[PDB]
RNA sequence: UUGAAAAAAU
RNA sequence: AUCGAGGACUACCAAGAUUAUAACGGAUAACGAGGAAUUGGGGUUCGACAUCGGAGAGGGAGCUUUACAGAUGGCUACCAC
RNA sequence: AUUGGAGGGCAAGUCUGGUGCCAGCAGCCGCGGUAAUUCCAGCUCCAAUAGUGUAUAUUAAAGUUGCUGUGAUUAAAACGCUCGUAGUUGAAUUAAUUACUUUGAAUAAAAUAAGAAAGCGAAUAUUCAAGCAUGGGACAAUGC
RNA sequence: ACGAUCAGAUACCGUCGUAGUCCUAACUAUAAACGAUGUCAACCAAGGAUUGGAUGAAAACCUUGUUCAGAACUUAAAGAGAAAUCUUGAGUUUAUGGACUUCAGGGGGAGUAUGGUCACAAGGCUGAAACUUAAAGGAAU
């Protein structure tokens, strides 16, 4: 679920 | 090869070229105190280079410490073919300070395409054909053999199709 | 934003390969690009699913540029290693191939990338 | 990232109308008794450009007809 | 700009930027055949130094025929219509 | 154009003006189908 | 299904239509 | 607490 | 009217045409092309001048003759010589 | 047989007479303030040679104009910041034109390259931007 | 404006004092407006701590685990750079191409002249050339 993975640079 | 004389053992005959005499200075209360620093090249024409660099108060004994450290740094070079040895086998560059010395691959009939410098040099390692090309400044001497060395110095390392 | 995957998809094969690697969009082209990367053998979810010692460096070029039969030696001089070694990616009329057989396939047409 | 700040959140769903409710515009347009609110203002220029960005999406969608044009 | 079909920018970028150059610039405007007391011309017939350096220039100012500038030039050589052509920098 | 008889120059002056090891080498005075192969290998 | 007209020929147009 | 200056090039 | 299409022109009718994908306007020490110089690839600069096309005969303008000229080593008038 | 040069760049004298920050030389670094490798002379040798100096401009060097290919903390250089039109760039997925791509047609000579400078039948190939015909439809744009 | 100090002191030191310092309404639109580092997107070594969550453990607050968003910090034998330094980029760039906008071309003259335009004004924005000169500048010893 990708709220799991949801709990960053360019 | 921590010895100098090894070298000299397993590589008879090396061909030798002192690249340039640099006067240093290091400014002190009595004055300046100015030191003699030689870049000198080695390598018999066979695949084999070698760079090093000394400086002392005399301009023979700096030459004379300055071919060791140029027999100790002993490394091999890879030559390889154009199209169908004379030339590099891969495109590579040598990342010395500001100096960037790339080095492409050249057909059988071109000489050294490449500044006086790198030529001494490249002509001792045992090339022939080679396409060269600056980015630095060049004028600095010391840097430019050091980016000359360099590019040669990694073409052990390419693991091409080959290998 | 994401603009083009086959620009992502390299770049991230690339960084691993310097230091398996895992693309998360897929495409029909970045899929495609890596069967001409793997018969060179360098390489061995519902919404678009998502490295052996060999590969130096795969990139692929910007803007597609048409690339007429006998511009193929230009490119190849200029993004390739030797004459011996890498291998460009061509898309054609007749899928996506690499400059050995589009120059025996006998056309041209957009280039996408290369590796080493 | 975001349309407008710069914040990036992802929080989202994960499976195993909307111009209607940004007419926001009118109840900030809450403008008139605060005359000095520069916040509002600026906000509601953001909120006004999303209309038009939607507006003119729906309009080449054929959601609307392309008589449309919203005002105060 | 890099995409496939923006080379109206680049195209238009280079123009812009080529009038930073000074010595491209110099060779376009309205300066050579107004403020060059030569022109654009080869040869023109007419009729103390810096502060680590001691004595004395010996000069000449000369008066063009065409134009009617007058300038200053230098004689050649030790002891030594006139025709006038630069010295070894240009300009 | 000028002249409608051709004319070709038969020698090319070297690019650097000075330099020993070509004053020795080269030493009545001191006055192609390379690339040709090359451009079909 | 044809070479690659409107929208209601295309293939998984048509073959959703034949299903 | 006050305390300014050192003719030009080697 | 023209050798002939056409606002090329005349009368009536309409409000239309172009423009940021640079219109309109300004500068050139601008005749254009085939080409030349130099270039690793890419490019930069020049091309009045051999050959092709254009335009001119001190400046405009108006004509004659003829199959072809707005001819000028033909004419007419003005300006300047 | 000349032209320029002999401190460096850059090949060539740490030879002899005067001049004394003067005359002067020096494209730049600079040399000359009385013992000048640079001035004015004399000798010698250095490069090229019936040619060689000087000035101006084109090109290369110049990756110091950048498509290939530049840089933007501190060397020159990220608009004070956000919105936004034109522009450019725009995720995956499906078994009519255009773009793209392959072949041809057609394509003044001279010239370029090509089968002592020259000269005269090269398949001589160009020569792009368009335009015509054609096999293909992977990447694309336009509505359906 | 005074009193000091001083060679003078038209300044720093002390005292007094108009404009301003405050609010309202309308103008001005510039700062070392700086992180001197544009916006968006993928990837990238090892740590402790921190602001708001949610899900477990532990009895709202505190202690622990897990996964996001945010401001940072520590180490680097690595990567980059001219170096200082940067590492959540200033890395993945001569092995040179992810998308877009803006700016720069030795130092002065100069943000000056002219012209245009905005403001009541001070000024802001756009902005040269002549001429002059072998350095100006950066980071480190």
């Amino acid at each position: 679920t990708a709220a799991s993975e949801a709990k960053n640079s360019y | 090869i921590k010895e100098y004389q090894i070298v000299d053992h397993l590589l008879p005959g090396l061909k030798e070229e002192v690249m340039t005499m640099q006067s240093v200075q290091k400014q002190t209360s009595a004055g300046q105190r100015t030191r003699l620093k030689a870049y000198v090249a080695i390598g018999d024409h066979n695949g084999h280079a070698g760079l090093g660099v000394k400086c002392a108060k005399e301009v023979a004994e700096a030459i004379k410490g300055a071919m060791i450290q140029a027999k100790l740094a002993m490394v091999p070079v890879r030559r390889g073919y154009w199209g169908a040895v004379h030339t590099v086998p891969c495109k590579l560059t040598g990342a010395c300070g500001s100096v960037r010395v790339r080095l492409v691959p050249a057909p059988r009939g071109t000489g050294i395409v490449a500044a006086p410098t790198p030529k001494k040099f490249l002509i001792l390692a045992g090339i022939e054909d080679v396409f060269t090309q600056t980015t630095g400044h060049t004028k600095t001497l010391g840097n430019f053999v050091k980016a000359t060395y360099d590019a040669v110095r990694q073409s052990y390392g390419f693991q091409t199709k080959d290998l | 934003v994401r603009v083009n995957v086959l620009a992502d998809a390299l770049k991230s094969i690339t960084n691993a390969e310097k230091q398996q690697v895992m693309i998360r969009p897929a495409s029909k082209v970045i899929c495609e690009f890596l069967n001409v990367m793997m018969k060179h053998q360098y390489i061995t979810t519902h919404r678009s699913g998502k490295l052996n010692g060999r590969l130096n460096k795969c990139a692929v070029i910007s803007p597609r540029f048409n690339v007429t039969l006998s511009e193929f030696d230009k490119w190849e001089a200029n993004l390739l290693p030797s004459r011996h070694f890498g291998a460009l990616v061509l898309t054609t009329s007749y899928g996506i191939l690499d400059n050995t057989e589009a120059r025996a396939k006998h056309t041209g047409g957009r280039i996408l990338g290369f590796f080493y | 990232g975001r349309m407008y700040n710069p914040g990036r959140g992802i929080s989202r769903r994960c499976i195993p109308e909307d111009l209607y409710f940004l007419m926001r515009a009118v109840s900030v347009r809450h403008l008139e008794k605060n005359k000095k609110d520069k916040d509002a203002k600026y906000h509601l220029i953001l909120i006004e450009s999303k209309i038009h960005r939607l507006t003119r999406y729906y309009k080449s969608a054929k959601v609307l007809e392309a008589s449309f044009k919203y005002d105060a | 700009a890099r995409g496939l079909h923006a080379a109206r920018k680049m195209l238009a970028q280079r123009r812009a930027n080529k009038w930073a150059d000074k010595e491209w610039k110099k060779g376009k405007l309205v300066t050579r055949y107004k403020c060059n007391p030569l022109g654009t011309a080869s040869h023109a017939k007419g009729l103390e130094t810096k502060q680590p350096n001691s004595g004395i220039r010996k000069c000449v100012r000369v008066r063009l025929l065409k134009n009617g500038k007058k300038i200053t030039a230098f004689v050649p050589r030790d002891g030594s219509e006139v025709l006038i052509s630069g010295f070894g920098r240009r300009g | 154009g000028r002249c409608l008889r051709n004319h070709s120059i038969t020698y090319k002056t070297p690019k650097v003006p000075y330099e020993r090891e070509r004053f020795d080498a080269e030493l009545k005075n001191k006055k192609h189908m390379r690339t040709i192969a090359k451009v079909m290998l | 299904v044809a070479h690659t007209k409107p929208r209601s020929r295309t293939s998984k147009a048509v073959h959703e239509a034949y299903l």
